[PDB]
C-alpha cells in the first residue's frame, strides 16, 4: 500500500 | 525526421496516440492512449527527470561535480537514474528499505547510490533523509511535488504531442495524477494556450481519494494516490475527479494487454478505466478522449499485475 | 507530427538516434545508437512481427479466425503476441521449456498459448512442433529466418529513419545478426536506393562465429548467434564479420547504462562493443558510425547482464 | 546458452 508519496 | 540526440535525456517523449479498438466496442466516442512507457527509461516521467535537471542547470542550482538528491520509491527515481548518467551528476536516492529488489537493481544500473530508510518510517523517513543530505553544500534536490519545471515540460511537450498528433481533436484529457504534473501542464497548454475546450478528468484511487477531499489510505495503484494534494497539481485546470479501485485498475491494465496489444502498468489500468467511463457517457458521442498510460507493463513483473499468470 | 495509429501494430520504429559520449572519449569519429527498446513490446522485433503479418494478410495467407503459430524463445514471440493481440488473431508459439519463467508471463500477458518442447530436444524440437502444427489447416506459420517480410520492414522503416535522422551522413553500420533482417534491410536500403558508400560490419559471438565460418556453439548474447546462416541474412551487403565474447557484450551493456544513461540488453553491449572497435579505426577518423540497440534492460533481469547487482 | 536458434 502507497501513501505519503510512496511508489512516485 | 527526428533530431540526432546529444545524450538520451534530450530524447524524451514523441510518443505515440494509439487508439483503442476492444474496449470500446461499442461506443461511438474514440478514445486515444499516448504511451509513455515508450521513453528513454521507459516512463512518463523521464521528461521531469531530465526536465527538472536541465532547468537546474539553467538557474545555476546545479553545477558540474554537484550531487543531486531525491526522495523516491517510482518511477522518478528511474528518470533521474538515466538522466545524471547521461549528463555526468552523482545521484543519491533516498527510499524505504522495503522497495523490491527488481527496482533497486534498475536503479544501480545506473550508478544511482541507494540509501535505505527503516520501513516503519515509510517515504516520511525517507523524505527526511533526502531533506538532511540535500541541505549540504553541493548538494541540489529536485523536489518532484514542487518544481515547476515538472508541470512546464508537459507544457512543452505532451500537451503540444497531444495537440499536433490528433490535429486539434481532443475533447476529452484523462491523467492519473501523482505529482499532477502531467494533468496540469497538458490542460494548461491545451486550455490557455490554444484558448481549446477540453474537459479535463483527474484519476486518483478510491482508496486514497485526496483530491476529492477524502482521506489518504494505502492502494495498489503504483505511481498515483500521493496521499496529498501536491503543489504540482493545479486545481484551476482540472474539470472533474474520478476515483478508481485497485481491481478496476488492475484488471483494465491485464486487459489493455490482452485486448489491444499494449503492456501497460497499474495506473496505465486505472488511467484507462476512467477514461472508458466518461467515454461511454452519450455527451461525448462522436469526441475525442485522450488518456495517457505512463509505462510499461515488464517493469511490474513481481506485482499484482501478474498474479494471475503465477 | 506522428499519425493516430489505429491499433498498436501501426506505432512500430520512428526510434531515435542517440550520440555516444563517454564510450567514445578520445575518438575523433562519432557513433550513434538506434534505441530500438522503444518499440511497441519494446524490441526490434517489433517491426518484423508486425510486417510479418500484415504481409500475409496482403497476400491471403492470413484471415480473420486463422491461427498463427511460430517457434521462438526470444523477442520475436513477444512481437507476434503483441500484433495478434493488437489485430485479433488466435496465437502460439513453441519454444524449449528452457525459456525463462519471466518471458513466459509476458506472452501470457497477451494471451498468447506456449506449447514448451524437451528441454533435451533445444530450439529443434520447439522448430519440428511448430511446423506440425503450422501444417493444420487454417494455421499460418511466419518463418522469422526465411520471411522476406523481414528484412523488407527494415528497408521500409529502420533504413529510412537513419538516413533520414543523420541527414545522410553515415559511414558505417554495426548491427548484430540474429535473422539478420536489420543488416540486410539497413544495408539495402543504404546501399541498394540511396546509393551511399557504407561498411556495413556484422556482429556475432566470439562462442559461435558461424558467419565467419567456425562452428556453432552456446554463446550468452541472447538475440544472436543463431548456429547457422539464415536465410534473411544477404552477406553480399555485408562488408565485414566481426566477433564479440560474451564477457565484452555484457560488460558494454552495463557500461551503456552506467556512462551513457541507456538501459539496454546483451546484445546491445555487443552491437557498441564492435561499433566502438570499428569507430577507433584510423580509417574512420570524423567518420559517422551507427549501431542498433535491439532491446531494454528491464527485459535481463534474471539474467547475467544484472549477475553483478545480485 | 543459445544455439539453433534458441533465443531469437
Amino acid at each position: 500500500g502507497f501513501s505519503g508519496g510512496d511508489g512516485i | 525526421h527526428m533530431p540526432i540526440f546529444k545524450d538520451n535525456s534530450e530524447s524524451i517523449g514523441r510518443t505515440p496516440l494509439v487508439q483503442i479498438n476492444r474496449l470500446t466496442a461499442g461506443l461511438s466516442s474514440r478514445v486515444l492512449a499516448k504511451i509513455e512507457g515508450r521513453n528513454p527509461a521507459y516512463s512518463v516521467k523521464c521528461r521531469i527527470g531530465a526536465a527538472m535537471i536541465w532547468d537546474a542547470e539553467q538557474s545555476g542550482k546545479l553545477k558540474p561535480g554537484m550531487h543531486v538528491v531525491e526522495p523516491t520509491s517510482g518511477n522518478t527515481g528511474i528518470a533521474l537514474a538515466f538522466v545524471c548518467a547521461a549528463r555526468g551528476y552523482k545521484l543519491t536516492l533516498t527510499m524505504p528499505e522495503t522497495m523490491s529488489i527488481e527496482r533497486r537493481m534498475m536503479l544501480k544500473s545506473f550508478g544511482a547510490d541507494l540509501v535505505l530508510t527503516p520501513g516503519a518510517d515509510g517515504m516520511k523517513g525517507a523524505i527526511s533523509k533526502a531533506e538532511e543530505l540535500a541541505a549540504q553544500p553541493g548538494w541540489f534536490i529536485p523536489q518532484q511535488f514542487k518544481n515547476p519545471a515538472n508541470p512546464a515540460i508537459h507544457v512543452k511537450t505532451t500537451g503540444p504531442e497531444i495537440w499536433n498528433d490528433t490535429e486539434g481533436q481532443v475533447d476529452v484529457f484523462v491523467a492519473g495524477v501523482g505529482t499532477g504534473g502531467t494533468i496540469t501542464g497538458v490542460a494548461r497548454f491545451l486550455k490557455h494556450e490554444k484558448k481549446h475546450p477540453v474537459h479535463v478528468v483527474a484519476v486518483e484511487p478510491a482508496a486514497s481519494p485526496v483530491l476529492a477531499g477524502g482521506p489518504a489510505g494505502r492502494h495498489k495503484i503504483q505511481g498515483i494516490g500521493a496521499g496529498f494534494v501536491p503543489d504540482t497539481f493545479d486545481r484551476s485546470v482540472v474539470d472533474e475527479i474520478l476515483s478508481v479501485t485497485d481491481d478496476e485498475a488492475i484488471e483494465t491494465a491485464r486487459k489493455l494487454a490482452m485486448e489491444e496489444g499494449i503492456s501497460c502498468g497499474i495506473s496505465c489500468g486505472a488511467a484507462m478505466a476512467g477514461a472508458l467511463k466518461v467515454a461511454a457517457r452519450p455527451e461525448f458521442a462522436g469526441k475525442t478522449i485522450v488518456t495517457v498510460l505512463p509505462d510499461a507493463g515488464e517493469r511490474y513483473l513481481s506485482t499484482a499485475l501478474f498474479e494471475n499468470l503465477r
